[PDB]
């Protein structure tokens, strides 16, 4: 069973037992505000992290796709001869 | 199963709507409006700290040292 | 009751009555030997106790950029 | 990706909670794990991208507080030891979230209940990730307001808080040992930044070190819960189960822990704080140990089995060997997670009851239930083989290892600890599976036997187990318990490993023990505690569905009878505490309030001076008798006094006191 | 016309359309709340444009006007860093402290109004005078008007309450006052510019500290002088009981930087363990005692108790960072405290039409928003991170320590009992099982009113908490002019 409720109560955590109708559609526009700020934090992130050692080329190190700083010296390092 | 989300803001009934006291217009746009206008000027403000003023000085005395390079030397 | 309508609350008598014996109670503080020793203990001896210590030690000790072979003595 | 790790799991928690009326329920549900997930798959590659390649990562945002010498900036630092701790952390959280999604599928605050679990995790990362002493202390209150939240979530229960209240002001007592620790820091140091504290550290003075380092000992024993500050973490029960498992049992409860192994580079020079760290450890093993013992509730006992775990690594801080005791706080975070996961399903088993007296059967009504135990049980026990044997029964032999007469004491400490751990692991396992039926028949009625007429779709309610939100994280912190700590027993062990030569962790040279561990160790001390482990077990077991009557025996006896009661009222640690600590403070406050302040200070002060002052001007009016020839008198009088005062030269001090005395006089009726 | 005296000018014009209207309209009282509403919040606009002006960096007091008309008694104003936050906290304060009782007067709104109004006029000259008996005659100017406003407005001890409130601070002052006419004679002048100048002999400097020390020991207050901010803040309006926390408690604080710190330096020195065996006393017994008060209100005005020693602490620990805390502990003290008073108040006591705390319970279950800004004040109050009252307390107890260990240990003890009481009272009120039995009728959460007079107290504690920067920058170089000592290298280069 369910526990009663006061109906007059407001609260913005949703309350007793709510799920609005558009639960599923709401659950999507905040999926995507939540995704934004997380790419605008990512890209903060790969601007500003800093790193005084350099990853080798062949071992698993995602980050060199999105970094400014490695990008910066792989490119500058391609140049050889 | 799940409610439907209820209550009601500020003690609106469903009925009716959020009356006025008079204090909305003044403090919505006078109070709060001002305060991110002066927020905005805030980011153009320049910037008289002591510290920065005093960083600059502190960057070029150590640069006549080892421990910092001067970007321009001599 | 005040000047603006308030919710009907169940005012216990006995908790008002608590209530205003609390907001009373200065008017019947008498000097006993108990009264005497407290007002004392609080108001005298502890506080010049820290008086003494923080008097005693002001100075004592510096912290900063402390090395070994230096002590945090100051005085 | 390295401050993704941040925020996601912040914005899973705002959305949750602030909007929970806009996504419901399983809106809020979809945000947490999926942002707390996103978040742990990030930490995994975070362990190889600085773990595994020894890059530390230094990422600073924008500056928090900076007053002439203080610069202290919101600024992340990762490096071996926090993608270490970020591995449980994230995981076990993940498994939390997945795991509330059907204990909590009744409650009416769904929404709210996973915001504050992902809060938590936000603090938790934050603790970790931050660079210096400052923003770490920030998560350090965070994790402590998340843990006073979700203990009193059901806040309509009066003793939920109190407990809460217990976690706020006792962890409160830490923190402020923990901020005088900083400004001691601050105060010679002038900031609080890792990379300066450590670079400075073998260069200031010892007796500085000493009062560094025990402040945040103290500030690492209350959120550790050692035998000092120890109360709330059993108390702290009184939340929700995850809320146990995630918070009070695998998380929080090793920021204590955590604050030692990154002050490492600090605390290696100074052996007074380093030998305090070692028997403050090895007592705590044996007071939690024999508690949990003669614990009626199942999460009671697990509590004080924590407070074991927890109080080997403080004991391991104390060995100069920081990286066993992260090997342990990994290791036991699993099988942690794991016991009281499970022990949850037993709780929502039978009828939302945890009291060990009515439990019994059980055994083929839960079975996956009753196998996650005994994979947690002897993973607890350091069974040969297993996730815990790695990290439990390396401690032990590294105490011996250091060849003095702290290290050896210590071990015969844990060891009878260690003897005692697997009793009450015995109880938990054997009183709820392996025993007779003690609680009702409503637990167990099978549909299979026939024993009602007409009700036979309902009225059964035959001790089901839960459903597959359930029994995921149970399976998957199983292999954890297994496989986990053989596979990466390399990297924290090894010989010589190179796992943290960022620094993250230090130990000093003349501080290394561990090749006499290999080595020096006698193969029978090595074996020890498995010989008491494997042994105890079968006395344990022989005891009940055995004998069963020995123990009773001991019981009612007067001997027994003051034993049993003086561990299961936890040392009486806490009836001192209320009676002489606690309520101390508020007679304090009663006589303050009473004597002073509604008191003499009043006497002493403005209604002394109204009621004497209104007393002094009654009396002189009534000298005003209009009475024309009695007023001739007066300046007649006055007079007289106006010419011996000047004719003969009086003292000053002569008319002083008699304006004194005219006032004493009329201060007098009559 | 400066702007210094725009904003001394502004409140006036509101009292004198207040007290006009009627002869140019029966006018209607919303008319006149709404015009001392706007009239505060172009007082705040004014002093944001005068922020946006301000130098961070000079030694010079700004945006002054020159007189050049002198006579026996004349009115300079100018601001520099460490009068320039007092300013804005009055200017932020006073709007939210006349919507926190715009449904609540009910009677003589005119006069509520009025000395409202005047009050702000007053308390910024206080903050905005660059002479000590200026700043003398309006610390004291505002106890006539804070002795009305109690009679006709305050709960029913209000009596008592405004004999304690006028006499205690007039008592004090006058200890005060006698130290600042001393001063004048020796120097011939309080204007700051030339008083800072000059150089008082130790044992001058000994009983000129007295004086001083008096009068801000009664107005911090310290514990035993109090019993006037027990009954005061209490029994006075909302709208004066915020204005009396937030920021006539400050009024000693800031001038503790004017009276004592550029001109006693050796008196203050030598003399600190005494201010901090008084300071640390105040921490310990006013955190016993309001664990055991009843009255919601009261427990949070002996909160303030608690807080003003701290930051009373501070001001004497001659350091940089114990003197930029107390300055940051006093506003983020202003915003909270103001918090609490709306909470207790303004909407138990309006709903309840009582304070006692035995008839408060479960109060979550009905009002989730009242319960959640509630607690963010109740954290605010206990120095929890993120808010601007941890920096403060952070950088204050440092000060406190260094100065003078013993005392910066007792008084760090604060740290668990803020929390202690804070929380306690927060969970017979919020918490502790389910509502109340003695409410008969139900209780409304807070309404639109409520929420953003809170939401906007709550907003400027954690911002400022996140980012206390934007306070610092302007006290590093003011704040550097205060602190009295030398280093053995880097005093008398040549
Ligand atoms: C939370 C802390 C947890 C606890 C950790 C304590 C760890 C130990 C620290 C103890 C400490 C730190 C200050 C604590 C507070 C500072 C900041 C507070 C915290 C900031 C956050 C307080 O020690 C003080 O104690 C005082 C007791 O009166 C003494 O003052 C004076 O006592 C009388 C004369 O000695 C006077 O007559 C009296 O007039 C003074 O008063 C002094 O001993 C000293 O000032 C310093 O202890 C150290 O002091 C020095 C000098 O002694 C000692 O060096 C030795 O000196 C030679 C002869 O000594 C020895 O031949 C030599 O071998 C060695 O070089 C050390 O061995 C050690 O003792
Ligand atoms: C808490 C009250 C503090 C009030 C502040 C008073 C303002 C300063 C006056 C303190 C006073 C007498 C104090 C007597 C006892 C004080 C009250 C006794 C207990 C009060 C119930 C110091 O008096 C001493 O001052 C010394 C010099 O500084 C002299 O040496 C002494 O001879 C002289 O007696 C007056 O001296 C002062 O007068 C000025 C001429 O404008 C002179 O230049 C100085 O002479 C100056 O110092
Ligand atoms: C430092 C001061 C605070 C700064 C941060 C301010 C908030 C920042 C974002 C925090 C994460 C989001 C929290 C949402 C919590 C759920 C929403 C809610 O309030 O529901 C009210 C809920 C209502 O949820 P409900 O839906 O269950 O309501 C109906 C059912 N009843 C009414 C019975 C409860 O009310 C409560 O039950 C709890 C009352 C206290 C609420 C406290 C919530 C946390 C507030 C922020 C804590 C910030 C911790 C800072 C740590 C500092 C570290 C140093
Ligand atoms: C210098 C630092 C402090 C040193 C001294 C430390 C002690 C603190 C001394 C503080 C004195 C100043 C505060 C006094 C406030 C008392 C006001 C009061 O009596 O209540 C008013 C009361 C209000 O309380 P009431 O209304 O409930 O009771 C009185 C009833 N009627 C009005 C009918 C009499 O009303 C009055 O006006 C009656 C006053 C009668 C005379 C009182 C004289 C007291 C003032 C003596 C000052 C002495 C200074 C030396
Ligand atoms: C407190 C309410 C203020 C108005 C409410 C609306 C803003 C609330 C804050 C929301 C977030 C704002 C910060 C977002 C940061 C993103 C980056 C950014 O925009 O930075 C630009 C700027 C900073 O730009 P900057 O740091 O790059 O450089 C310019 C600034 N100088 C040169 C001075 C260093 O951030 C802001 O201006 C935000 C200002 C917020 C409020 C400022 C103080 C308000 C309180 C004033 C009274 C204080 C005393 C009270 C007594
Ligand atoms: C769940 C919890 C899992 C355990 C948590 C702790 C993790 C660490 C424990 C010990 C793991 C040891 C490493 C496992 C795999 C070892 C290995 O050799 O994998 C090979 C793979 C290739 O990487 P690479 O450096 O490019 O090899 C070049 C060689 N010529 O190396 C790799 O990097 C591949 C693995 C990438 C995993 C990413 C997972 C994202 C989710
Ligand atoms: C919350 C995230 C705030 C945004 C983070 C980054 C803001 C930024 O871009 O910088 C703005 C400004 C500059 O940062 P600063 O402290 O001066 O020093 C950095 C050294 N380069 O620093 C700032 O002014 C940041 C101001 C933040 C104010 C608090 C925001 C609270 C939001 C709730
Ligand atoms: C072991 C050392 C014990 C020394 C002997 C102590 C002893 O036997 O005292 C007797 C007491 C009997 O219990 P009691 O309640 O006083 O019986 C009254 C019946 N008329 O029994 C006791 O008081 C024994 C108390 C045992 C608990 C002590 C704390 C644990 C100690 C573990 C070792
Ligand atoms: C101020 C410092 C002390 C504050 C409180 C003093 C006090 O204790 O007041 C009590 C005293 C006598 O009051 P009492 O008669 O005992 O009570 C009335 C009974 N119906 O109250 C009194 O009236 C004591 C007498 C005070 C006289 C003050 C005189 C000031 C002028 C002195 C001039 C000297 C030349
Ligand atoms: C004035 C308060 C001090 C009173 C001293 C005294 O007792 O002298 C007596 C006289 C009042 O006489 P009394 O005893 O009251 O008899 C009245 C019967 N109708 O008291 C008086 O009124 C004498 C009046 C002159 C007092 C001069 C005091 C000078 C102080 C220096
Ligand atoms: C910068 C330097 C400034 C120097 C001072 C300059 C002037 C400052 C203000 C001084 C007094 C100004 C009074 C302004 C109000 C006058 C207009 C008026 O008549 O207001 C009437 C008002 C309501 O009464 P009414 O509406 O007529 O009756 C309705 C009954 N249903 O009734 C009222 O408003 C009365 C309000 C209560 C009394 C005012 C507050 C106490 C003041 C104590 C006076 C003595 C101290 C003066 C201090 C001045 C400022 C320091």
């Amino acid at each position: 069973p369910k526990i009663p409720y006061p109906k007059h109560v407001w609260s913005p955590a949703g309350g007793w037992y709510a799920q609005p109708a558009n639960w599923k559609q709401n659950t999507a526009i905040f999926g995507l505000v939540i995704f934004g700020i997380t790419a605008m934090v990512w890209k903060y992130s790969a601007e500003h992290e800093v790193r005084h050692k350099m990853p080798e080329p062949d071992r698993f190190y995602p980050s060199r796709y999105w970094v400014k700083q490695i990008k910066d010296y792989e490119r500058a390092q391609k140049e050889k001869q | 199963q799940y409610d439907p989300p209820t209550g009601w803001l500020w003690g609106v009934r469903p009925g009716e709507k959020y009356q006025n006291e008079g204090w909305e217009g003044p403090f919505f746009y006078g109070f709060w409006g001002s305060l991110i206008v002066f927020a905005i000027a805030y980011a153009y403000k320049p910037d008289t700290s002591i510290q920065t003023w005093a960083l600059e000085e502190a960057r070029r005395r150590l640069e006549a040292e080892g421990i910092l390079e001067d970007p321009n030397p001599t | 009751m005040a000047g603006l309508q308030h919710y009907k609350i169940a005012m216990d008598p006995a908790l008002v009555r608590l209530g205003s014996m609390i907001s009373n109670r200065y008017k019947y503080f008498r000097w006993t030997k108990r009264t005497a020793l407290v007002s004392f203990m609080y108001v005298v001896v502890v506080p010049s106790t820290i008086g003494y210590l923080a008097y005693k030690t002001d100075g004592l000790w510096d912290l900063r950029a402390k090395r070994r072979g230096d002590l945090i003595s100051e005085r | 990706m390295y401050l993704s790790i941040i925020i996601l799991p912040l914005l899973g928690s705002v959305v949750s909670g602030f909007f929970g009326r806009k996504v419901g329920v399983s809106g809020a549900q979809l945000i947490t794990c999926s942002s707390v997930i996103i978040t742990t798959i990030l930490s995994i590659i975070a362990f190889f991208e600085v773990g595994f390649n020894n890059i530390p990562v230094t990422i600073n945002i924008f500056r928090w507080i900076d007053s002439e010498w203080f610069i202290i900036n919101w600024g992340f630092q990762y490096d071996s030891l926090t993608v270490s701790m970020l591995i449980p952390v994230l995981i076990i959280s993940s498994l939390v979230h997945i795991y509330s999604i059907s204990y909590m599928s009744s409650d009416p605050h769904n929404q709210r209940f996973f915001s504050y679990l992902s809060l938590f995790t936000f603090m938790m990362i934050i603790l970790v990730t931050a660079n210096n002493y400052l923003l770490m202390f920030v998560g350090w209150e965070g994790v402590g307001v998340c843990s006073y939240l979700l203990v009193s979530f059901w806040f309509t229960r009066i003793a939920a808080n109190q407990s809460s209240i217990s976690a706020f002001l006792t962890n409160r007592v830490g923190d402020c040992f923990l901020t005088v620790g900083m400004f001691a820091i601050l105060w010679s140091l002038g900031n609080l930044d890792y990379a300066t504290v450590f670079s400075l550290a073998p260069y200031i003075n010892s007796n500085v070190v000493i009062i560094i380092g025990i402040c945040l000992l103290i500030g690492a024993m209350a959120k550790s819960s050692q035998v000092g500050l120890h109360v709330w973490l059993p108390m702290a029960m009184e939340g929700p189960t995850p809320v146990s498992a995630l918070i009070h049992a695998a998380t929080m409860v090793t920021a204590g822990v955590y604050l030692l192994m990154r002050s490492s580079p600090l605390i290696e020079y100074s052996s007074t704080v380093l030998l305090l760290c070692l028997w403050l450890g090895a007592i705590t093993t044996v007071f939690s140990s024999l508690i949990g013992l003669f614990q009626q509730d199942i999460k009671k006992v697990i509590a004080y089995s924590t407070m074991s775990q927890l109080g080997m690594m403080v004991l391991s801080i104390g060995l100069s060997s920081y990286n066993i005791a992260l090997f342990h706080l990994v290791n036991h975070a699993f099988y942690k997670a794991l016991l009281f996961l499970g022990a949850g399903s037993v709780i929502h088993a039978v009828a939302d009851n945890q009291d060990f007296r009515k439990f019994g059967g059980l055994i083929s009504y839960l079975p996956l239930t009753y196998s996650v135990m005994l994979i947690a049980s002897l993973s607890l026990v350091a069974f040969p083989f297993m996730t815990g044997f790695y990290s439990k029964d390396f401690i032990l032999e590294s105490a011996y290892g250091q060849f003095s007469f702290s290290g050896v004491a210590v071990y015969i400490i844990a060891t009878i600890g260690a003897i005692f751990t697997t009793l009450y692991s015995v109880k938990v396992l054997y009183l709820t599976f392996l025993s007779n039926p003690n609680g009702p028949r409503t637990y167990y009625r099978l549909a299979i036997d026939n024993f009602f007429s007409a009700q036979a779709i309902k009225s059964y309610k035959p001790a089901h187990e839960g459903d597959f939100f359930l029994t995921l994280p149970l399976v998957i912190l199983a292999l954890f318990s297994i496989f986990f700590g053989f596979i990466t027993k390399d990297i924290f062990i090894g010989l010589g490993s190179n796992f943290f030569v960022d620094n993250s962790l230090f130990i000093h040279p003349i501080h290394e023990i561990m090749i006499d561990t290999e080595f020096a160790v006698p193969v029978l001390f090595k074996l020890l505690p498995f010989i008491f482990t494997i042994s105890f077990s079968v006395i344990a077991l022989t005891l009940s569905e055995l004998l069963s009557e020995l123990v009773i025996y001991f019981k009612f006896s007067r001997f027994g009878y003051n034993i049993f009661g003086f561990f299961n009222q936890r040392f009486l640690i806490e009836f001192f505490y209320n009676k002489y600590i606690t309520n101390l403070i508020l007679n304090l406050g009663g006589q303050i309030t009473k004597i002073l302040d509604k008191g003499s200070i009043e006497l002493f002060g403005p209604y002394g001076l109204e009621r004497g002052l209104v007393k002094l001007s009654k009396n002189i009016s009534s000298l005003s008798t209009s009475h024309v020839t009695t007023y001739a008198l007066y300046i007649l009088v006055g007079f007289i006094l106006y010419l011996i005062y000047n004719n003969l030269l009086l003292d000053y001090s002569y008319l002083l006191l008699i304006i004194i005395l005219l006032l004493l006089l009329m201060m007098i009726g009559e | 016309m400066s702007l210094l005296y725009v904003l001394l000018i502004i409140p006036i014009i509101g009292i004198f359309l207040i007290s006009t209207i009627d002869s140019f309209y029966f006018f209607n009282v919303s008319y006149y709340k709404k015009i001392a509403l706007i009239t505060t919040i172009l007082n705040l606009i004014v002093s944001l444009i005068i922020y946006i002006l301000f130098d961070f960096s000079n030694n010079q007091f700004q945006f002054i006007q020159e007189n050049l008309d002198l006579s026996f008694y004349d009115i300079y104003l100018g601001v520099d860093g460490v009068s320039i936050y007092f300013v804005l906290l009055t200017t932020i304060i006073m709007p939210i402290a006349l919507v926190s009782n715009w449904n609540s007067i009910t009677n003589n709104i005119k006069s509520y109004l009025i000395i409202m109004l005047l009050l702000e006029t007053l308390l910024l000259a206080v903050f905005l005078v660059l002479d000590v008996l200026l700043f003398y005659i309006f610390f004291e100017s505002i106890l006539p008007p804070l002795f009305i406003l109690i009679g006709l407005f305050g709960s029913s001890n209000k009596v008592r309450a405004s004999f304690y409130i006028f006499l205690y601070t007039l008592l004090g002052s006058l200890f005060l006052l006698l130290s600042i006419l001393t001063m004048s004679s020796i120097v011939g002048t309080t204007y700051f510019d030339v008083l800072l100048k000059s150089s008082f002999e130790y044992t001058t400097q000994l009983f000129l500290f007295f004086g001083i020390f008096i009068a801000f020991a009664v107005k911090t207050p310290v514990w035993g002088l109090n019993s006037w901010l027990l009954r005061a803040h209490v029994e006075s309006p909302l709208g004066g009981s915020i204005v009396l926390a937030a920021i006539v408690l400050k009024l000693s604080l800031y001038g503790v930087f004017r009276l004592i710190l550029p001109i006693l330096p050796q008196a203050s020195l030598n003399l600190t363990y005494i201010v901090y065996a008084i300071g640390a006393i105040t921490v310990l017994y006013a955190s016993f005692s309001t664990l055991r008060t009843v009255d919601v209100k009261e427990l949070i005005a002996y909160s303030s108790v608690a807080h003003a020693a701290i930051y009373l602490m501070g001001v004497f620990s001659n350091t940089i960072q114990g003197l930029e805390g107390a300055i940051l502990l006093g506003l983020a003290h202003g915003f909270v405290s103001s918090g609490l008073f709306i909470c207790a108040g303004g909407i138990l006591y309006d709903r309840t039409g009582t304070r006692l705390i035995y008839f408060f319970r479960g109060l979550t279950q009905i009002m989730p928003l009242f319960s959640l800004f509630f607690f963010i004040l109740c954290l605010g109050n206990a120095g929890t991170p993120l808010t601007l009252n941890f920096v403060g307390e952070f950088m204050s107890l440092y000060g406190t320590l260094e100065r003078l260990p013993i005392a910066g240990m007792l008084a760090s003890t604060s740290i668990i009992f803020s929390a202690a009481y804070s929380i306690y009272m927060y969970n017979r009120i919020a918490f502790g099982g389910s509502v109340s039995l003695y409410f008969i009728d139900c209780f409304r959460d807070l309404t639109k009113r409520e929420f953003f007079i809170l939401f906007t107290l709550v907003s400027f504690t954690v911002i400022l908490g996140i980012y206390p920067s934007f306070v610092l920058d302007g006290l590093h170089y003011n704040i550097s002019s205060v602190v009295y000592g030398i280093e053995p290298n880097a005093s008398y280069l040549t």
